[PDB]
């Protein structure tokens, strides 16, 4: 897979030249968020069970179809199949957030997810709410500076929530 | 863009938006003189519709500069006008003479009728006319039947119709129809399953076998597996395609079985350390790990999980997954 | 189908190797014995109806119960004797295919694989076919190295029935 | 399309025989029981609007996630299509029982509806819960043990016939499976 | 099917019978909750 | 796999409810016929190589075009693979005799069997006429009055025919 | 077919959101400076075929051997298809600008253009080398930074929409990357 | 994997008759031209890379967009993998030259090779040029009279040109 440093080298080889000096100080903004990316990982990797409990607490309440006799997640391995699938949409986003792109997100999780739910009959309607119940649950969880100094992180809140909606449109 | 229940519409994102937006009917019983931007739009519509979005330049449109003018008073459209366009050198250069007889038949149904013929008894009725009564009655075998005199009254333009339940073709003719239609940016030639030199559906159109209906423009839709039949009567080979059946003790050992469809791997990707093993990069016999790509697997429900890992850690993209 | 030519290809394909001087003498030695083996295949072809019916009677002289016992697995009827003559004609045909290709390819594929499933099901004895093939071995009337090639592929068929 | 009368012909064709008296004994008893089957299928097709009523309004109360905004029966075209998709598949098995052969069901619809449905995105477990809700809806009608409507037949026991429309509808559900 | 035991204020009182085979329903004395997940509180 | 007891478990698990009392007295009728089930499977598998080789022999008699050279069942590789599949249906029919339903016969052996045969090119009308020899060699085998005492087992021999005609209509 | 007026109504029907006036202010920002989109569209569709005039001519000056024997734009037939190949995709760029979504370049063009250009052997590097040339060729009429021409404008910052064509030019090299 | 001798044997067995007298001298013709065929593949294995590097440097001088930065065969991990495919088809035609037929050639190389070249995004018209760039160099040394006694080897190098022509068709 390729990363956020690699694509401006992938456009330095497939174009074919040396480095422009406007390509070098565009990477200064990557380390203007470089420490500020690193504590954003602490708001999601220290709360791994915390989001995926608090979201599937909510998701069968307004949508009681999943717990019906004859519903989808009925047996306990299918209910454990929800929890192994709710976290990886957040885990590969957590791989995408330390990366800075969505290459490894598309490589190992997303490409092969619309049709895999359709072959199994698990709905594309409600695997997007599992994105959306953890979408607002990490907008609140990462927007607080408990341990780190105070300034501007108004970019990267529109990047990890710039990756959940990428996972939302790649499944419906 | 991908979506089935994304905005309540299942087939606008399958590639049939403009084939369901337009209807292309003409409104006057003769083309009126004076204005030449209202009926030339009908002609260049049919020049992409009948030819299958092929490039007709003006260097060959003026070679065919009679046959549209007799339509403007004297021929009907869809019955006579594209019939006259089907008797041209430009129609005979793309869909008759670079390809076999069945491939000329099975591309003519997409051109003329807007469907795919199922089995061989629909190939029987069309190819009983070429070997007896030439080419001009072969083209006019389509135009004077119940399959042509009912769906279009004679002043529309023949559209695509091989997806609806009123077009009572088959259920397999749906599955061939998205082998033939790859969005609105292809042709007979710019189609990977068959170019102009080839034949689209040799086995599958004859034996009525349905296929994996892949949405076009998806991630890794650059896949089609090749053909070699297996067995010792027909002296075939083994190792090219996974089977379409999944019977036996490994049918229901791991639950319900599935057929996956891998797009393709390379040499960087096999290791779990993000690179290439610097060395001789091969074995001694100088083949790949997957020595031909676009391969496929048959796997039960209880090993879908490590196989989906083992494709995706190695650089393989997945076309679709169909249960067997 | 193993031939000498489709075996030295396979060891060349194992090593990624262009066809060296090692694999150009395995295919040359087939050509120095394709002369003697194709006269033996031409001689056994012409004397087929002498050798098939003569071996079918030499079975019946050694094992006389096969022409006497009732039931469908025996040669006691008209159609029982016709299927026995078909079977030695199937056996003698695969001897001549091996002298063409120079090895035991066509009797491995068309004859030997799956043979013991038949001989247990339809109650046919494997010693009925040794006596048919030991007739053909010392009554083909060949000589020299022409006989050496026909006697190699006859007792390959005796050893897969024994 | 195959007929049961056609089924003994290709039975007698690769065999290269004539028609004997042996396999004829199945078909002459099929004649005199033909009226009993003719007393069956007329009530299948004349209560068909109830059978497509309870096809789709019954399966939607046991999974209402398709009328939810985002589901697979939410819009009023997919609401219209699910009313329409079920009234063709019982029309085909009404053809299939008069021939007696399931091959007319196979070549027309049951060869390839499964490969469309995961590209049309609909779930198959919802479909077989809607297939089997017409299964016991069918077998009440052939026996006259239906509750709210009781129809005119003769007196006997068509439980050999009532297994046959249950022998169709599982293969309806196994085709989508 | 059997009388359910001597109801204490316990709001769940397990339905009864039910239909053509069937049974099972969690009653909160009239109101029938039965897995709607009213505790739906994400923390954003 | 499913037997008859596994039917009404899964026929009420999506329904949700418990096992109703009006069904199980039909299922305690089935254990009265439990001793007339196991003799009858013992009647088939004791003669399990005399129903195969007596009906392949009567198949090639009426159809000589399969054992003629250039035929489908010509060579010894493809004769052994013709007697293999003639015994495979004899297993999975008698598996469905002991269980009470068809659902191991048409899930492990008949789900694509004619489309196996259309790809290989074997005559699928002619495997049905070998099976209908094995139907008549086993129904008439399971009406002997030796080895068991007499009594009416006419209900249980229609189930043995009803899976032999289910393989007769699977392969065409 | 999507546009930015109806991008929200396929978003809000996951929510079943009767749209109170909070989310509509981006649409009231879309109707605010949509004249700058409109004053750029007339700066595109009047200067349209001179974008493609130096597209393949800019490609062949640095990638010379496609007019060589064994090229791809060798003959007159091989070259004139390429000039309609580039003019189709720039026609389909500027449909998306006045609409406001990424609809039209995906649901018609890149619903199958990756298998198109590998069915013909169209080189994907040279068919993005021209479009990267046509990237910066298409920003200069919006910017009015051109060496040769000036368009009669009003003077503001269209840099929200000067890179929005480059934010359509990125996902035309999504599949043909 | 068939041979020339095994192809006429396998047509005889499916007809069910012995080999005719016109077929043995058709093969006795084929064995007396064996030393011509052994002299052909000795010429194109004693120059089994001097063909290939001189066919690569011919093609790379002609077509220059292969070596261009951004190219298909630009980098040195896609350069030995270009020289791998140029060296195995010189290997696998020489296996098909010594066999007498080409059913070794299509099944071990060319079955779906233009489908894997479709997946990589490889220009396939230029590799068909490279087989034709290898084809005439292979017959220029087959016609080379050095060290061998002189005779007529006319149709054998037209057979060898037909094997390269069958390879060059099904790669585009
Ligand atoms: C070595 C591992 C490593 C970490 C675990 C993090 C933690 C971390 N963040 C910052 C530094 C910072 N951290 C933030 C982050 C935030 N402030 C906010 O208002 C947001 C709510 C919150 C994001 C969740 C900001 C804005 C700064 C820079 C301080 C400033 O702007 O003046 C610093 C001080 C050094 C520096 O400036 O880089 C450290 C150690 N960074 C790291 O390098
Ligand atoms: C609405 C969507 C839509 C499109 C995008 C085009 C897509 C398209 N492109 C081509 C076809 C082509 N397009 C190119 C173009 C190029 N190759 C290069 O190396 C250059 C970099 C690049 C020019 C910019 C070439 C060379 C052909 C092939 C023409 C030929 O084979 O002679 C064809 C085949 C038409 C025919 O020949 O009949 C089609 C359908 N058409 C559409 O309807
Ligand atoms: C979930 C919401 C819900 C409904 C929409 C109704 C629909 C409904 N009806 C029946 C069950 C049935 N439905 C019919 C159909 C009919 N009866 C007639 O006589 C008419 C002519 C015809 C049109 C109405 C029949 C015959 C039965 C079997 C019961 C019987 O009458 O014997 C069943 C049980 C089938 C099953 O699930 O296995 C359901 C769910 N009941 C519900 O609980
Ligand atoms: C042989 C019979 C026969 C059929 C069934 C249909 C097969 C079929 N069904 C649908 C299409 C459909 N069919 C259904 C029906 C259902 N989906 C569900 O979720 C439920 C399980 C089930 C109702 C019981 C729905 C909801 C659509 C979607 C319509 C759409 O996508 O616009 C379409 C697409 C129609 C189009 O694109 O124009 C086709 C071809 N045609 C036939 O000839
Ligand atoms: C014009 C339209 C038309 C029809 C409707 C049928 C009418 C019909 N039904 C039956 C006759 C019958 N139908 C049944 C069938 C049943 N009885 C039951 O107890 C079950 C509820 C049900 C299906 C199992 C039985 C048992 C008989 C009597 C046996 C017989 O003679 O067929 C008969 C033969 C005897 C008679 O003349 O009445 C006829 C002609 N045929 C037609 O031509
Ligand atoms: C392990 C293997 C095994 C079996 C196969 C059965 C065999 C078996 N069957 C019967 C007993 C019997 N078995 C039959 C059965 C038949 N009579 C017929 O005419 C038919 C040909 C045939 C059915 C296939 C009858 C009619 C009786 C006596 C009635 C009865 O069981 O009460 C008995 C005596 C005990 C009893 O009466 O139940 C036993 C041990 N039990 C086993 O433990
Ligand atoms: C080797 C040969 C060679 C060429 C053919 C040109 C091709 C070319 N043109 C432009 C770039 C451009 N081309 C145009 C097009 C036009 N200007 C107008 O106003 C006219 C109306 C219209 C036709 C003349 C515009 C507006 C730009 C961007 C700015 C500019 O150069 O004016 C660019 C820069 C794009 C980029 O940055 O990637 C290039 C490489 N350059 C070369 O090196
Ligand atoms: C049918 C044809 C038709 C149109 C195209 C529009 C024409 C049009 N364009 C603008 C207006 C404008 N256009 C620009 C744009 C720019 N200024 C620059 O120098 C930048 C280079 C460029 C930014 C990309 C700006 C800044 C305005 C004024 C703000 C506004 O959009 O209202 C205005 C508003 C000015 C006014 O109120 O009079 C109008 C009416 N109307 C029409 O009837
Ligand atoms: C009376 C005069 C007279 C000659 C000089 C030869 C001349 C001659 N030499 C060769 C051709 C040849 N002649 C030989 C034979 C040999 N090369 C050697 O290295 C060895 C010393 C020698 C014995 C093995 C070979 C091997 C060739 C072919 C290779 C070559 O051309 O170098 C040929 C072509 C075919 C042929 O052999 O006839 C001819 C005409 N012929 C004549 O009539
Ligand atoms: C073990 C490895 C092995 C070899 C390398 C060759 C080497 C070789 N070639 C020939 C013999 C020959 N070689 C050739 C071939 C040719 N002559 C030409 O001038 C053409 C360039 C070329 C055609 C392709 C001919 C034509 C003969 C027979 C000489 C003659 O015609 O009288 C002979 C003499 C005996 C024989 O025919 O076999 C030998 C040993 N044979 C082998 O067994
Ligand atoms: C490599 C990373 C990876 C991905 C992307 C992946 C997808 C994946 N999800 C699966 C199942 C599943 N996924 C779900 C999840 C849901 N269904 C719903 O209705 C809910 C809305 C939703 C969340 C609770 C369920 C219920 C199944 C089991 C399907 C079944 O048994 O019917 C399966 C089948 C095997 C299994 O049960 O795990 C795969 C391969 N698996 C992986 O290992
Ligand atoms: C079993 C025998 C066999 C077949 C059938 C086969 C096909 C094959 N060709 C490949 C690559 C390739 N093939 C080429 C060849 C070319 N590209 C060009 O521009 C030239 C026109 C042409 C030859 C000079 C190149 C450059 C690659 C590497 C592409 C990549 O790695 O992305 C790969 C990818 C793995 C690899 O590096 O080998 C396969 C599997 N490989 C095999 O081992
Ligand atoms: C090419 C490879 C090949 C072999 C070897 C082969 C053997 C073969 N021999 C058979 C029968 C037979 N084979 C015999 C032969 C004999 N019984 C005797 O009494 C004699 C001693 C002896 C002759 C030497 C008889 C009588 C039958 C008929 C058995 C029956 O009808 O049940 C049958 C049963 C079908 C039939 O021919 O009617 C097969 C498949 N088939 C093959 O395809
Ligand atoms: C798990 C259970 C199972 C089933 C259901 C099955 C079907 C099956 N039958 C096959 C072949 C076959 N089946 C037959 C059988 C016949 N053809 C005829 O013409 C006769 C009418 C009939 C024999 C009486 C023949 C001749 C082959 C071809 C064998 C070969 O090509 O090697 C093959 C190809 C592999 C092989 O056996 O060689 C499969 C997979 N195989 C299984 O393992």
């Amino acid at each position: 897979m390729l990363d956020a440093f690699a694509k401006v080298v992938a456009q330095a080889d497939a174009r074919g030249e040396f480095l422009s000096n406007t390509q070098i100080d565009a990477l200064s903004k990557m380390v203007k968020e470089g420490n500020q990316r690193l504590d954003i990982v602490n708001k999601v990797t220290s709360n791994a069970s915390a989001i995926v409990t608090n979201s599937a607490r909510a998701l069968f309440a307004e949508q009681p179809q999943l717990i019906q006799p004859g519903g989808n997640a009925y047996t306990s391995r299918r209910m454990a199949a929800c929890l192994r699938d709710m976290e990886i949409v957040l885990r590969y986003v957590s791989y995408a957030m330390i990366a800075g792109d969505s290459s490894v997100l598309d490589d190992r999780c997303l490409n092969g997810l619309r049709e895999t739910y359709q072959a199994l009959g698990t709905p594309g309607s409600s695997v997007a709410v599992a994105i959306q119940k953890m979408k607002d649950a990490s907008v609140a969880l990462a927007n607080d500076t408990t341990g780190t100094p105070i300034g501007d992180c108004s970019s990267l809140v529109a990047e990890l929530a710039g990756y959940f909606d990428r996972a939302a449109v790649s499944v419906v | 863009r991908l979506g089935t229940v994304s905005g309540n519409s299942s087939l606008d994102k399958l590639g049939l938006d403009k084939f369901l937006s337009e209807s292309n009917r003409a409104y006057t019983p003769r083309a009126q003189p004076g204005f030449s931007s209202e009926y030339e739009q009908i002609i260049s519509a049919t020049y992409k519709q009948l030819f299958g979005n092929a490039y007709i330049m003006d260097s060959e449109r003026a070679e065919m500069a009679k046959q549209e003018s007799m339509f403007r008073d004297g021929q009907l459209t869809l019955k006579d006008f594209c019939r006259a366009l089907a008797k041209t050198e430009q129609y005979k250069k793309r869909f008759f003479d670079s390809r076999p007889l069945y491939g000329a038949i099975e591309l003519n149904f997409k051109n003329i009728l807007g469907r795919t013929p199922d089995g061989l008894e629909h190939y029987r009725a069309k190819s009983a006319v070429y070997d007896t009564k030439g080419y001009e009655a072969f083209v006019d075998a389509f135009f004077d039947d119940g399959e042509y005199d009912e769906v279009y009254d004679d002043y529309t333009v023949p559209f695509y119709r091989g997806y609806k339940t009123e077009a009572n073709l088959s259920m397999a003719a749906f599955t061939h129809f998205f082998r033939m239609v790859r969005g609105s940016s292809t042709s007979d030639k710019a189609n990977p399953n068959s170019m102009q030199k080839d034949i689209p559906l040799n086995y599958y159109g004859i034996t009525k076998t349905p296929l994996a209906v892949i949405a076009p423009g998806a991630a890794g839709t650059a896949y089609t597996e090749s053909f070699a039949g297996t067995g010792s009567w027909q002296s075939g080979r083994a190792g090219l395609n996974a089977a379409r059946v999944a019977l036996g003790v490994p049918a229901t050992a791991n639950g319900k079985s599935f057929r996956v469809e891998v797009t393709g791997y390379t040499q960087p990707g096999f290791g779990i350390t993000a690179g290439t093993a610097v060395g001789k990069l091969y074995k001694a016999n100088k083949l790949s790990r997957y020595p031909r790509s676009n391969k496929s697997y048959v796997v039960g429900f209880d090993e879908l999980t490590p196989l989906y890992q083992r494709i995706t850690k190695n650089g393989g993209t997945i076309a679709s997954i169909t249960p067997l | 189908m193993k031939t000498p030519i489709t075996e030295a290809i396979a060891t060349a394909d194992n090593q990624g190797r262009f066809l060296s001087n090692t694999e150009l003498q395995a295919v040359n030695g087939r050509y120095q014995r394709a002369t003697a083996s194709l006269t033996a295949a031409k001689a056994l072809t012409g004397s087929a109806q002498r050798l098939i019916t003569g071996a079918a009677q030499a079975v019946y002289n050694k094992f006389p119960y096969t022409t006497q016992m009732p039931g469908p697995a025996y040669a006691s009827s008209a159609i029982g004797k016709a299927k026995c003559a078909r079977d030695i004609g199937y056996y003698l045909r695969m001897v001549t295919y091996c002298l063409v290709v120079g090895g035991t390819g066509p009797m491995d594929e068309y004859l030997v694989a799956g043979l013991e499933e038949i001989n247990r099901s339809f109650d046919l004895s494997p010693s009925w076919y040794i006596e048919a093939l030991q007739y053909i071995k010392n009554s083909h009337g060949l000589s020299g190295q022409v006989a050496n090639e026909a006697n190699a592929y006859i007792d390959y068929a005796i050893n897969t029935l024994s | 399309m195959l007929d049961a009368f056609s089924r003994v012909v290709v039975n007698s064709d690769a065999k290269a025989a004539y028609v004997g008296g042996s396999d004829l004994q199945a078909l002459k008893s099929f004649i005199a029981d033909g009226n009993k089957r003719l007393d069956a299928v007329n009530s299948i097709v004349s209560n068909a609007s109830c059978m497509v009523s309870d096809a789709v309004s019954g399966m939607i109360c046991e999974n209402p996630g398709l009328i939810s905004p985002g589901g697979n029966c939410y819009t009023n075209r997919r609401m219209a299509a699910c009313l329409r998709d079920g009234e063709i598949i019982l029309r085909y098995v009404s053809y299939a029982l008069l021939a007696g052969d399931a091959s007319v069901l196979e070549d027309r619809c049951l060869n390839g509806l499964k490969e469309t449905y995961i590209a049309l995105g609909v779930p198959t477990n919802s479909s077989i819960r809607a297939v089997s809700i017409m299964k016991a809806q069918a077998v009440a009608f052939i026996t006259n043990t239906a509750t709210e409507r009781k129809m005119s037949f003769a007196a006997g026991d068509c439980t050999s016939l009532a297994s046959e429309v249950a022998s169709y509808f599982d293969r309806v559900g196994a085709a989508i499976s | 099917p059997a009388l359910p035991f001597p109801v204490p204020k316990g709001d769940v009182t397990t339905t009864m019978v039910t239909d053509p085979t069937t049974g099972r329903l969690k009653l909160e004395f009239k109101v029938d909750g039965a897995a709607v997940s009213a505790y739906s509180d994400p923390r954003a």
